[PDB]
Formats: structure tokens, C-alpha cells, sequence
């Protein structure tokens, strides 16, 4: 049961990861009325 | 001193409803803010006032 | 029990994916103009 | 009219009814088609005016 | 209960607390003195 | 100089009262001097006033209260209303001398001398030779007087002792 | 009059004070009416629940809100939760009136004849929201007020009366905290904690110290990062992530007072220790817990043998197992084995609750506070009806507990909807197209085909 | 029917909910910035 | 000849005064 733990762990952490670093990444920016 | 408590309570009332229907009325109003803006903050300075007697008179001595 | 961990081995992962994540986001931002603007948000990307 | 629900459930059970299930599906649809529709055409409009409030370009 | 020197004015505390939905009231009534502008 | 090995600060000129150049850490640079004199005149005559007030209170106590053990604690032993009332007539006091300015921005607009509050009742500061010696001497007891009290109050928090009181029995801690 | 129609500002009558976002002044005057408001709302109605106050009935009884607020705080309250004086609470209700009166002419004055622009007569307040400098002065202000105000609350528990414990041995008295826990572990420990059933997250806090420690440290923190945002500007992260707008940051607030709105039902749900049950009244877990109890004495008292009473599914009738394999109370409640309460943690061994400390260690206190508990139970109707809703027109109570839990929740999810209607609005402002879409360039007729 | 509590509750009610709009025609009498 | 805003100011407090006086009625 440990194993699937740390596996549900890193699926979270990694999904979180890239949707936090994402809306970090100058999200307003990306709209169409840009420059 | 009870009684005159409730007078002075009364009187606070009184002009605290002076105070809130008129200021802005006399507030608002074309000129009569820097012509009784003295009035004004002299009606304040009495609605402390009364504030700081009845502060003092609660104590009932 | 700080964030449901249990296991040491857990810490792991925890923090180690977002430092790689931060590690390419970092690349990201150095790539940036990286100077304040005066505006509701930046539109240089 | 509560009495008249809760007394057909009773007597019924009239949310087994196939029926009523389409017709629950129909309402809860309708409903949800008008918030869909106001949402969208409110959120689709065109830039007729300049004022924030776009009731008036119309 | 009131302290007994305060115990008078129990009328004006009892209206008291539903004076800011005549706050409300007021703005709204102040809007359509001006015709909604 | 008041610090030989240090430079004279370039903001003390010496047309204050008692200037001898003693800014180390550059407080006249940076800052207001006026607010920072009419600051050192405050508190040098709040003080002044309260080096007596602990003097006073250890034999002399007003009929309406009761008296603490030390001068520390009559304010403790005094009900807290009538304190707001101190409060307040201070407030009152400070607003309507200062001409209702009262931040380091719209005081000093007309750039009266700092700590000059408009009260001189018996008219003693007329000469103004002896008004300056009068400047000296009031500056010089008010940074007297700041110590004396700091050594004070702590003092009478310490030993729980009044001063004199202390200084006729005189004991280790 | 120009910057107050439809003509000037593009804004009609129902959304008027968006007419203030670019005038300063004024909306520091709107802002300082409303916290008169506030402020007249806390008076009147301490004045009110002073006016109403039955010396004999308890204050969750009588649908009170506000006193037992005062009654955390060790005004008035005698040991035990009884209240033996409901003068402060007065105190309270005339400061609070005779301050909303002040902030109520400063309200008033800033939004009619005060400066509409601050930016020019008084430079020091002037603002634009797209100045991250001065907006992040401003935010650090307000957070060394805060953090005051958290030293406020610690030194009203630590020097100044102390705050009611109902932790204190002998049924709950005001105590003066001495020794707050400082340790970050325990406090940040709370922060990281599971917010699900069994360890509550922050609502879980069973003891004032740890509350008095996190304070002095969320005053500490408050104060420190207020100095931090005087004296900094935003990092290039910040400026690239967030959007620099008034809208922006008053959808940033929405978010974080509606979440703090939820925190706050849940502890008016849950808590028992910063919501004494001697005040606000227990709660559903405290409440079916304490009748579960009470059966359970009056069946041990006599002569009805608990633990060997086999129930209707071969379970325990009184006495069961918890999943985790302590002794708990039987029946329904089985579900509301977390409870925590003053009046059974004496009777509660490390396995449990302890059969010999219930037939012997019981407290009279301790009956009577399970006696009480038992029957004000936080059921209620819309209509102030006691009891189940299948219940008669004759008691009449709503618990307090229900009332603020449902109000801060309505209040949570309302401004939840406010946040995304603002930030939605904000980005859409800041992009350029929250009038609509632009008839001369559509970004969509500029994409290809997408099937 | 005549109570003085329930008569200073009405007189406190009536000056409390007349007292706004007293501002806002007292405004519009003086011609003020309403 | 009447501003409208005060006819609709006296109607909706008379409108709030009959709602008042029929949940008076229903706590009576
Ligand atoms: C939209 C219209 C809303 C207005 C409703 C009509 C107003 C007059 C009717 C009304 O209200 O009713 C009249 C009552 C006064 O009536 C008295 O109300 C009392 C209320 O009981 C309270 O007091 C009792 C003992 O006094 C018990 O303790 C009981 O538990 C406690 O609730 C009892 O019912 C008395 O019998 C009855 O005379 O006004 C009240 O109480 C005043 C309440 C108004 C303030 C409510 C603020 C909102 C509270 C948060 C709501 C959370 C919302 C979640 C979503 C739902
Ligand atoms: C918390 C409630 C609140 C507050 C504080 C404000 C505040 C404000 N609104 Mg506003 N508003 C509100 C709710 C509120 N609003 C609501 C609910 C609506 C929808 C109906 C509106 C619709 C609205 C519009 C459409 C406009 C405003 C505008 C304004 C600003 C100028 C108002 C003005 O010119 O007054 C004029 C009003 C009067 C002269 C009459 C009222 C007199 C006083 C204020 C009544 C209260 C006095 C009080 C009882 C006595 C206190 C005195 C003290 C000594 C005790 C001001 C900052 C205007 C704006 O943006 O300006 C740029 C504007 O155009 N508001
Ligand atoms: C601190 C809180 C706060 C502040 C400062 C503002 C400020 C503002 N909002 Mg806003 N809002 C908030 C909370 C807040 N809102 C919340 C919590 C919601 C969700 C309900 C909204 C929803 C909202 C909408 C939908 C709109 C605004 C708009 C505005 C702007 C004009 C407001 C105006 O003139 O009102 C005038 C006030 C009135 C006309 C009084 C109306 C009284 C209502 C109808 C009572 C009924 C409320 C109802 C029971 C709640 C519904 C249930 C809920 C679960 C949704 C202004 C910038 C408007 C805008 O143009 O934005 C720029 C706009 O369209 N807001
Ligand atoms: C957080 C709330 C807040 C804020 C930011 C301000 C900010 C301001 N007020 Mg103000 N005020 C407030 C609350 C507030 N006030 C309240 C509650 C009252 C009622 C007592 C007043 C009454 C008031 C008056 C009567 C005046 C100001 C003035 C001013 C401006 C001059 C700076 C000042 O006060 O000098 C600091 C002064 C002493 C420390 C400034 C923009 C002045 C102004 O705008 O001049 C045109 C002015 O004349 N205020
Ligand atoms: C109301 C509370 C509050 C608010 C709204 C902010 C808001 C902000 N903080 Mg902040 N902060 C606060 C309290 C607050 N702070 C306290 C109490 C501390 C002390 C622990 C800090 C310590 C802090 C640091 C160390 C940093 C921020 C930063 C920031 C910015 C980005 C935050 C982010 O993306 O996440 C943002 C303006 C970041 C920033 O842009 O620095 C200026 C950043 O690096 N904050
Ligand atoms: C902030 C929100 C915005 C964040 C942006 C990122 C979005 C993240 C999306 C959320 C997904 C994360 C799911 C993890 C939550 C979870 O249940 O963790 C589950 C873990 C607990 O984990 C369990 O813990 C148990 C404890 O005995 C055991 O150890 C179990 O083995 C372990 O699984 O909980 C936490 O990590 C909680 C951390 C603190 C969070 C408290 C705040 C929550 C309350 C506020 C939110 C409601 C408002
Ligand atoms: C800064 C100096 C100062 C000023 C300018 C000032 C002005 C006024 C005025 C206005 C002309 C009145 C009418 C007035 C009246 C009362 N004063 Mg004041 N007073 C000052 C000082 C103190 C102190 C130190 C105390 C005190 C009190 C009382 C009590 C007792 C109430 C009671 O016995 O409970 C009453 C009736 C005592 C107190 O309030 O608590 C017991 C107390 O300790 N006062 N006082
Ligand atoms: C008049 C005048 C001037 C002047 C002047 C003068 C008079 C200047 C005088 C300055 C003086 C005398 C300062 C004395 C400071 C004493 C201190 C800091 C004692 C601290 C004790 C502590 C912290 C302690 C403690 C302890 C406690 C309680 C707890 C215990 O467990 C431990 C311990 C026992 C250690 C100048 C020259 C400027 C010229 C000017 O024009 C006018
Ligand atoms: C610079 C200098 C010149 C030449 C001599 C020397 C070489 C020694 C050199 C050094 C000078 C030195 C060491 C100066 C020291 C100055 C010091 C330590 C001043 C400190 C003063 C402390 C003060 C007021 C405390 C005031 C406290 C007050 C009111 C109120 C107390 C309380 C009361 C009763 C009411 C409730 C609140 C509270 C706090 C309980
Ligand atoms: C001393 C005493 C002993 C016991 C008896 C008693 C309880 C009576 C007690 C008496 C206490 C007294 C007299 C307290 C005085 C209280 C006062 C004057 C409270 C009033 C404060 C005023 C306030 C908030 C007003 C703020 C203004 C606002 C929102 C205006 C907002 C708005 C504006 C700016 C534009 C139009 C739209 C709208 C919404 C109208
Ligand atoms: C211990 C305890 C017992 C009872 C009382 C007491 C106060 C003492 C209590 C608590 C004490 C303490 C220390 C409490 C501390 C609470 C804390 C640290 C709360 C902080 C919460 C932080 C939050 C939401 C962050 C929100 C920001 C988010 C998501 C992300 C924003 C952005 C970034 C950075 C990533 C991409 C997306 C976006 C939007 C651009
Ligand atoms: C309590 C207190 C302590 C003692 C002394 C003191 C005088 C301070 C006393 C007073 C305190 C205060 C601040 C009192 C303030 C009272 C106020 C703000 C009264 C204003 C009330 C507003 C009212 C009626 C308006 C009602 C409007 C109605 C129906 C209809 C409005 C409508 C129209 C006309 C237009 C369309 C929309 C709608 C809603 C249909
Ligand atoms: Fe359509």
C-alpha cells in the first residue's frame, strides 16, 4: 500500500507542479489581444 | 445620578440626530462648507463633549 | 502528520518534482526581459 | 401540492417511472440550456459601445 | 437586561441593529432621486 | 567638541541650545533638525514634570485616590476612567497648541522655533539674552531631567521603594 | 455632474461604484463609511444582545452571537462559563457606537468633499493600482495593523485578564496564559494537518496556548512581512504572474476572505475551545455524544451491564470499537468518535473511554454539563423551531452555532462566486475585451478550423 | 394598544427611518451635489 | 405633479409596512 502512496504522491506533486510553474509562466499575457 | 443621566443621554440623542440629518445637508449644499465648517466642528466638539461628561457620569459619582 | 506523511521516502518526490519543474520554468523566466512595467499585466513574452 | 408529491411517491414510487425521468431529465435540460445560452450570448457579444455596461449597444 | 441608568432607552437599541439595511435602502433611494443616472 | 575622534555632524551649526556636536549615529542627517528639537523639548519637559510627580507623589497624595506603594503603581491603584480623561485633555492639549498639525509634513509651516508652543504666561522670556541662557538651561535640564526619570521609574519597579524612600534605605538587590 | 452618469464613466446606476476604481478619494471615503458600518453593526447589536440578555437562561439559549464572543475573552465570566456581569459587554457596544460615528463623518466626508484624486493634494495616499510599489506599501501597513491586532489578543490572554479556558481543571475558567507554545513545529504542524475527519486542519486546536503561541507568531509574521512589502517592490515572478489592477486585487481578497469564511463556519462547527460550549452551545458531535453519554451513566447507575449489551446488528448498543480500535460510544454516534469535549476528557483513557474512570472518577460538573448538552442539540428550522423537522410548534431554538456556521458558509461560497466574477472581469479588462469582441480583428476568425 | 415602550419603539422607528430621506429632499431643496 | 420617487418611497414602505403587519399576524 506504500508503494501506490508514494505513486498517487508523485502523480499529485507532478500535475500540481506543472499547473502552478504554468499560471506562473506569464499566463496573462497569452490572450489574443497581445502586442 | 440616575435621571440626570437619561437627560444627558437624551440631550446626546438629540443632537447626535442634529448632527446626522444636517451635517451632510448643510455638508453638500453650495457653499456652507468652508462658510460653517466651524459650526460644524463645533457641534462635533460639544457631541464629544457630552460623550466625555456622560463617560464621566456613568460612574454615578 | 505534516501534509499525510508518514514515510520519509514520501518527502521524496514531494519536493524533488517541483524543483525539476522549477528548474524549466527557470529556464523560462532567464529567457525573460526580466525589467518592471507600468501596466496591468506584461505583455512581453 | 408538497402532500400531492410526497403521497405519489408513497402510493407510487413515481421516481422509478421512466417517464418521469425523462421528464426530469427535460426540465433540468431546459434549465440548463437557458443558463447556457444566457451565458454565451452574454459572454459573446460584440464590442458595440464603448461604455462597460453593454446593455445599451444594442 | 440594560444597566438601570440605560434601561430607558431600550426602544432606540432595539432599532438600532437594522439601521444599515436602511443604509441600502438609502442608496437605493438616492438613485432614484437623481433618476438613475 | 562633545566626540573628539568623530567628525562635527553637518547638520549642527550650533544655532540651537546646546548644540556641542554630538550626533554619532547621524540623526541630524536624514531627518527634521526642528522636529527633532521640538521632539527633545517635549520630552525633556514631560520629563521634568514627572521627576516632580514621583517626588510629589510619595508624600503628597490627593484625597480622592489611595495611595500605591510606589509612584509606579499609583497609576494602577487610580481607576481606568478618568485616566482617558488624562488621555484625552493631553490630545486636546497637543491639537490646539500644535494649531491642529500634527505629522512631520504640515508642522513647521510657518517655521515657527521648535518647541514653541505660545506659552508664556508670566512673560519671562522677554530678553532675549536671557532668553536664550533660559534655552540652555531648559535644554540642559530636560536631558538631565529624561535620565533622571528612566533611572527612576525603574528604580521604584525594581526595589518597589520610593525614591527618597530608597536613598534613606539603601540595599543590595 | 461628470464622473457620476453613464455618459462620464461608462457605468450605469446598478454598477455605480465601479465608478470609483480611478477616484481615490472617494473610495477611501466609501471605504471608511462601510467599516462605520461595520463597526455600528458590532455596537448596536452588542447593545441589543445586552438589552435582551435573560440572566438566567445561558447565552446559547437566548440567541445570542456577540456576548459569547466577549465571553472567550474573559469579560465577565465567572468559573464554570456562568456570566456574572454583562457590563464590559456594554462597554464594548458604546465604544464600538461612538467610534462607528466617527468613522462614519470620515466616511461621509471623504466620499462628498474630501479630494476625489488623491494623487495631487496629498501625495502621500495617492495611488494608481498599477503601481506596484505603492500598493505594496499600503498592503504592508495593513499588515502591521494586523499583526497588532494579533498582539492585541495576545496580551488581552497573556497580561491584561486573560481569555476563557475551557480546558481549565473544574468545569472552565478565565485563565491567565502564562506559557503559549512557541515551538513552529507544533504551530505550523496545525497548518499541514489533514483537514479531513480526525485531525480537522487549524480547527482542531484543543488547548489556548497553542492558540496564543500562532497568534504571537501570526503577529510576528504579520509584522515582518509588513516591514518586507514597505521596503520591496515585487520580484519579476510576481510582476509576470499576477494582474496589477484594483479589480485584480479586490478579486484576490474575495478569494481569501471567502476561503477564510468557510475556516470560520467550520469552527463555529467543530471547535469547542476558541467556541466554548458554556457560550456558543455544544456541538452535533458534542450534542449526540453527550446523549449518548448521559444514557450510558444512566444505564451504568442503574443496573444495566453497557459493555455486554449486544445491539440490534451485533454490535455495541453503549460501549463499541472505533475502527482504530478504541473504545468509544455505541450507536449512531459511532461517527462522532473525534469529539473532544471538557466534561469526558478526564473520563477518557489512552484506549478510549475507561469503564472503571466512568464508575468512579465522574464529576458532578461533569453530569451536569452532559445533562445540559443533551437536549439543546444543533437542530433547528428556518422558522425557529426546535428539534427534528418532523417536530410541533412548541420549542423554540436554533443553536447559534448553526446560525453562524450557515451564515459564514452562504457568506464563503457568495464570495467565492464574487472572486471568479472579478477575476474573470480583471483579466478580461487588463487583456482589453471586457466590452466584447472586436468586430475588425475577431481572434477567432484568425485561427484555422479546428476539426 | 398604548404602551409608552411600544410608542418610544415607533417614534424611535419613525426618526430612524425618516431621517435619510429627510437628508436627500433637505439636499434637493438647497439645490445641493446630489 | 408629484416626483415619482417619492410615490414609489412611500409605496414600498407601505408595501414593507403590510408585509411587517402580516408577519407580526404570523408570530400573533
Ligand atoms: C429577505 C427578507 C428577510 C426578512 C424576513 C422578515 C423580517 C421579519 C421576520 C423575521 O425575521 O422574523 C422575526 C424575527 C424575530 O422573531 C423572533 O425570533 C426569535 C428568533 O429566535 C432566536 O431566539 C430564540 C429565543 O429568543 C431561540 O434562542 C432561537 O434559537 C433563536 O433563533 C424567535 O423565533 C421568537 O419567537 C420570534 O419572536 O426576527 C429575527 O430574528 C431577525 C433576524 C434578521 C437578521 C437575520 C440575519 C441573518 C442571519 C443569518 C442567516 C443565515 C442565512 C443562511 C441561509 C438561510
Ligand atoms: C456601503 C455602501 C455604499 C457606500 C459607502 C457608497 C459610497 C459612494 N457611492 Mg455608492 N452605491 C451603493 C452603496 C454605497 N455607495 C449602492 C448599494 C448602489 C446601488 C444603488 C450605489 C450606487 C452608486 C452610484 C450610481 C454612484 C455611487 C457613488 C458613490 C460615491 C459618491 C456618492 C455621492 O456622490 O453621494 C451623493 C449622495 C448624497 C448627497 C446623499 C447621501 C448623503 C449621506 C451620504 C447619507 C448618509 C449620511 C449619514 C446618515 C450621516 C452621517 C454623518 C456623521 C456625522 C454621523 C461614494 C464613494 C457615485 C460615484 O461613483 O461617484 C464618483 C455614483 O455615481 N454609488
Ligand atoms: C468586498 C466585496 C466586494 C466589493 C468591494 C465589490 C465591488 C464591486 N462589484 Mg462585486 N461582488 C461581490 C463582492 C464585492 N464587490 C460578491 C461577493 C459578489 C458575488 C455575489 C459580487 C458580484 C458582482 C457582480 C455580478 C457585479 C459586481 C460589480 C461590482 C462593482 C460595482 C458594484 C456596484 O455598483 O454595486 C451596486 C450595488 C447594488 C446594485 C446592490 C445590489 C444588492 C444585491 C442585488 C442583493 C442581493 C444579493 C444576492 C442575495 C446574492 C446572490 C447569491 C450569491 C450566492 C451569488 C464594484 C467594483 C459589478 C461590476 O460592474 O463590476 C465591475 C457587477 O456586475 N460584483
Ligand atoms: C484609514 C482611513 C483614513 C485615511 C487613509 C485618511 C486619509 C486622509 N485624510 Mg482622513 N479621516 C478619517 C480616516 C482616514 N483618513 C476618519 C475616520 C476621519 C474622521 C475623524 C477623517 C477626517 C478627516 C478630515 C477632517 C480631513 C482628513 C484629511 C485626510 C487627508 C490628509 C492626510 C491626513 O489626515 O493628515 C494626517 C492628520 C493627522 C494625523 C488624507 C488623504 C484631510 C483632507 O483630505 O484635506 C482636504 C482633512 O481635512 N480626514
Ligand atoms: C495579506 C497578506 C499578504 C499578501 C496579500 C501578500 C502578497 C504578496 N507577497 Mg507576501 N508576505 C506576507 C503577507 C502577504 N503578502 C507575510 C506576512 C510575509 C512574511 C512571511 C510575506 C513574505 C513574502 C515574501 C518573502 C515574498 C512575498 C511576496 C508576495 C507577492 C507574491 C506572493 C505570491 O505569489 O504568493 C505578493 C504581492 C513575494 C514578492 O513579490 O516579494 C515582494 C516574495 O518573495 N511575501
Ligand atoms: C491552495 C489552493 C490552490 C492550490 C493550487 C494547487 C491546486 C491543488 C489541487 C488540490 C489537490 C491536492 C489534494 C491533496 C489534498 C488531500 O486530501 O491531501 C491529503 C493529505 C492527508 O493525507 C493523508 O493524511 C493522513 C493523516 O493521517 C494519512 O497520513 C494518510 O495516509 C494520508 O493520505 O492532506 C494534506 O496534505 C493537507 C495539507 C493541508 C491542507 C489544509 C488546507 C485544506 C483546507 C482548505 C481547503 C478547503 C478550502
Ligand atoms: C486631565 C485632567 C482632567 C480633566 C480636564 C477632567 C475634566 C472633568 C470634567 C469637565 C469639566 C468633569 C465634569 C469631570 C468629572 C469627573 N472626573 Mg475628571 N478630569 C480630569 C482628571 C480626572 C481624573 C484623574 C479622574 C476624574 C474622574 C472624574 C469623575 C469621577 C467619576 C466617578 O467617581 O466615577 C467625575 C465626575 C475620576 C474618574 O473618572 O474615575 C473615578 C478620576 O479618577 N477626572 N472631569
Ligand atoms: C545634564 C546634561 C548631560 C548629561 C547627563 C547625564 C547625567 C547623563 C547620564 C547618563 C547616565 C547616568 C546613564 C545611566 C544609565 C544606566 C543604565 C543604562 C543602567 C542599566 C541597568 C540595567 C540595564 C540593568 C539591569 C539589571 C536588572 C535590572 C535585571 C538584573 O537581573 C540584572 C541587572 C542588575 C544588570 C550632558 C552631559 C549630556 C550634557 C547636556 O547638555 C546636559
Ligand atoms: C550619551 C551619554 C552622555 C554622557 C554620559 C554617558 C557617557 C554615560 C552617555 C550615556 C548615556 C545613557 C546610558 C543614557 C541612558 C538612557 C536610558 C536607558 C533611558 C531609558 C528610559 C526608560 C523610560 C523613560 C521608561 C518609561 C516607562 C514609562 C513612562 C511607563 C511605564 C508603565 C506605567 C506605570 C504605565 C503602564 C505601562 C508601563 C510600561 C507599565
Ligand atoms: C452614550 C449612550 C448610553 C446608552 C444609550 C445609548 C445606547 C443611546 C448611547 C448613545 C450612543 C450614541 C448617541 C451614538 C451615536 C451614534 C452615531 C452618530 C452613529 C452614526 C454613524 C454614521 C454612519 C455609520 C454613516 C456612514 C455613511 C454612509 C454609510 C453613507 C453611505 C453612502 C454615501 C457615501 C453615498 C450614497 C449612498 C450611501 C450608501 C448612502
Ligand atoms: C496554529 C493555529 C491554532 C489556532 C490559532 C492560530 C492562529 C494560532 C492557528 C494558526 C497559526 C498559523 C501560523 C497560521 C498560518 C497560515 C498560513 C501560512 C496561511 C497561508 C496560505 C497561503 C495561500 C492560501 C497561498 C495562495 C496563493 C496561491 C494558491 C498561488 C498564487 C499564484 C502562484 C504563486 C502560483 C500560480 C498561480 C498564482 C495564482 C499565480
Ligand atoms: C440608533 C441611533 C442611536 C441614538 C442616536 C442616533 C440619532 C445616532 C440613532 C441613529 C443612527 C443612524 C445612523 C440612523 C440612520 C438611519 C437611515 C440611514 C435611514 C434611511 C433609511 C432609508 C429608507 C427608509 C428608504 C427606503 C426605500 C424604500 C422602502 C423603497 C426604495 C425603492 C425606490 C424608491 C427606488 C427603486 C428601488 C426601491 C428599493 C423599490
Ligand atoms: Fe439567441
Amino acid at each position: 500500500m506504500f508503494t501506490l502512496k508514494i505513486v498517487v504522491y508523485t502523480t499529485v506533486t507532478f500535475f500540481v507542479s506543472l499547473f502552478t510553474f504554468g499560471f506562473l509562466s506569464n499566463d496573462a499575457s497569452r490572450n489574443p489581444n497581445r502586442k | 445620578m440616575v435621571g440626570l443621566l437619561q437627560i444627558l443621554v437624551s440631550i446626546l440623542i438629540l443632537l447626535s440626530f442634529a448632527l446626522v440629518v444636517g451635517v451632510p445637508v448643510i455638508l453638500v449644499s453650495p457653499g456652507e462648507w468652508e462658510k460653517s465648517k466651524g459650526l460644524v466642528y463645533s457641534a462635533a466638539g460639544l457631541w464629544f463633549g457630552l460623550v466625555i461628561v456622560i463617560a464621566a457620569f456613568n460612574s454615578f459619582v | 502528520e505534516a501534509l499525510g506523511i508518514d514515510d520519509t521516502r514520501l518527502i521524496v518526490p514531494v519536493i524533488l518534482i517541483p524543483v525539476i519543474t522549477f528548474i524549466l520554468y527557470a529556464g523560462f523566466a532567464s529567457e525573460q526581459d526580466n525589467e518592471d512595467f507600468f501596466d496591468t499585466y506584461d505583455q512581453r513574452r | 401540492i408538497f402532500r400531492f408529491l410526497l403521497f405519489i411517491q408513497g402510493f407510487h414510487n413515481f421516481t422509478l417511472n421512466p417517464f418521469h425521468m425523462m421528464g426530469v431529465a427535460g426540465i433540468l435540460g431546459a434549465a440548463l440550456l437557458c443558463a447556457i445560452h444566457g451565458a454565451t450570448v452574454q459572454n459573446t457579444i460584440f464590442e458595440d459601445g464603448d461604455a462597460a455596461n453593454t446593455f445599451r449597444a444594442f | 437586561k440594560l444597566p438601570e441608568a440605560y434601561a430607558v432607552f431600550k426602544p432606540i437599541i432595539d432599532v438600532a441593529p437594522v439601521i444599515p439595511v436602511f443604509f441600502l435602502l438609502l442608496a437605493f433611494v438616492w438613485q432614484a432621486a437623481v433618476g438613475f443616472r | 567638541l562633545a566626540v573628539p575622534f568623530l567628525e562635527r555632524p553637518p547638520m549642527l551649526d550650533g544655532s540651537y541650545a546646546g548644540d556641542i556636536g554630538f550626533d554619532p549615529v547621524g540623526f541630524s542627517n536624514y531627518f527634521d533638525l526642528r522636529w527633532l528639537r521640538e521632539a527633545e523639548l517635549k520630552h525633556g519637559r514631560v520629563c521634568m514634570l514627572g521627576v516632580v510627580g514621583f517626588l510629589v507623589q510619595e508624600f503628597v497624595t490627593l484625597p480622592m485616590f489611595s495611595n500605591g506603594v510606589t509612584p509606579v503603581d499609583d497609576f494602577f491603584v487610580v481607576p481606568a476612567t478618568g485616566l482617558w480623561q488624562i488621555f484625552f485633555t493631553i490630545g486636546f492639549v497637543e491639537a490646539f497648541s500644535n494649531g491642529f498639525k500634527l505629522t512631520p509634513s504640515d508642522m513647521f509651516a510657518d517655521d515657527r522655533a521648535p518647541g514653541d508652543l505660545g506659552f508664556d504666561p508670566l512673560g519671562c522670556g522677554k530678553d532675549p539674552a536671557a532668553l536664550a541662557r533660559r534655552q540652555l538651561v531648559e535644554v540642559k535640564n530636560g536631558r538631565l531631567a529624561m535620565i533622571a526619570f528612566g533611572g527612576m521609574l525603574h528604580q521604584q519597579l525594581l526595589t518597589k521603594q520610593g525614591v527618597i524612600e530608597q536613598l534613606t534605605n539603601f540595599k543590595a538587590i | 455632474v461628470a464622473g457620476r452618469d453613464i455618459e462620464s464613466t461608462g457605468f450605469a446606476w446598478w454598477s455605480g461604484n465601479s465608478r470609483l476604481i480611478n477616484v481615490s478619494g472617494k473610495l477611501l471615503g466609501a471605504h471608511v463609511a462601510h467599516a462605520g458600518l461595520m463597526v455600528f453593526w458590532c455596537g448596536a447589536m452588542t447593545l441589543f444582545e445586552v438589552a435582551h440578555y435573560i440572566p438566567e437562561k445561558p447565552l446559547y439559549e437566548q440567541g445570542l452571537i456577540l456576548l459569547p464572543h466577549l465571553a472567550v475573552l474573559g469579560w465577565g465570566v465567572g468559573p464554570g462559563g456562568e456570566i456574572i456581569d454583562i457590563y464590559p459587554y456594554f462597554v464594548v457596544g458604546v465604544l464600538h457606537l461612538i467610534s462607528s460615528a466617527v468613522l462614519g463623518f470620515g466616511g461621509v466626508y471623504h466620499s462628498l468633499i474630501g479630494p476625489d484624486t488623491l494623487e495631487e493634494s496629498f501625495p502621500a495616499f495617492g495611488y494608481d493600482w498599477r503601481d506596484k510599489n505603492k500598493i505594496t506599501t499600503i498592503l504592508g501597513i495593513h499588515l502591521i495593523v494586523l499583526g497588532i491586532g494579533a498582539f492585541l489578543l495576545v496580551i488581552k490572554a497573556m497580561y491584561v485578564g486573560g481569555i476563557y479556558d475551557t480546558w481549565a481543571p473544574g468545569g472552565g475558567d478565565v485563565r491567565i496564559i502564562d506559557s503559549p507554545t512557541l515551538n513552529p513545529g507544533v504551530i505550523f504542524g496545525y497548518v499541514l494537518k489533514s483537514p479531513w475527519g480526525g485531525d480537522g486542519w487549524i480547527v482542531s486546536v484543543n488547548n489556548m496556548e497553542d492558540l496564543v503561541g500562532g497568534h504571537i507568531w501570526i503577529g510576528i509574521i504579520c509584522i515582518v512581512g509588513g516591514f518586507w512589502h514597505i521596503f520591496t517592490k515585487p520580484f519579476a515572478w510576481a510582476r509576470r504572474a499576477y494582474v496589477w489592477s484594483g479589480e485584480a486585487y479586490l478579486s484576490y481578497s474575495l478569494v481569501a476572505v471567502s476561503l477564510m469564511g468557510f475556516i470560520a463556519s467550520q469552527y463555529s462547527w467543530y471547535n469547542n475551545t476558541a467556541y466554548p460550549s458554556e457560550f456558543y452551545g455544544p456541538t452535533g458531535p458534542e450534542a449526540s455524544q453527550s446523549q449518548a453519554f448521559t444514557f450510558l451513566v444512566r444505564d451504568q447507575r442503574l443496573g444495566a451491564n453497557v459493555s455486554s449489551a449486544q445491539g440490534p446488528t451485533g454490535l455495541g448498543k453503549y460501549l463499541m470499537r472505533s475502527p482504530s480500535g478504541e473504545i468509544i460510544l455505541g450507536g449512531e454516534t459511532q461517527r462522532f468518535w473525534d469529539l473532544r469535549a471538557p466534561w469526558i476528557e478526564p473520563l477518557r483513557g489512552p484506549n478510549g473511554l475507561d469503564l472503571n474512570k466512568i464508575k468512579n472518577d465522574i464529576q458532578p460538573w461533569q453530569e451536569r454539563r452532559a445533562a445540559e448538552y443533551m437536549t439543546h442539540a444543533p437542530l433547528g428550522s428556518l422558522n425557529s423551531v426546535g428539534g427534528v423537522a418532523t417536530e410541533i410548534n412548541s420549542v423554540n431554538y436554533v443553536s447559534p452555532r448553526s446560525w453562524l456556521t450557515c451564515a459564514h458558509f452562504f457568506l464563503g461560497f457568495a464570495f467565492y462566486i464574487g472572486h471568479l466574477w472579478h477575476a474573470g472581469r480583471a483579466r478580461a479588462a487588463a487583456a482589453g475585451f471586457e466590452k466584447g469582441i472586436n468586430r475588425e480583428n475577431e481572434p477567432t476568425l484568425s485561427l484555422r478550423p479546428i476539426d | 394598544m398604548f404602551n409608552p415602550t411600544t410608542l418610544f419603539q415607533l417614534i424611535a422607528l419613525f426618526l430612524v427611518i425618516t431621517s435619510g430621506p429627510a437628508i436627500i429632499v433637505l439636499i434637493a431643496f438647497r439645490r445641493g451635489n446630489l | 405633479r408629484i416626483p415619482l420617487w417619492l410615490i414609489a418611497t412611500v409605496g414600498g414602505t407601505l408595501a414593507l409596512t403590510v408585509v411587517g403587519i402580516f408577519f407580526y399576524g404570523s408570530y400573533s
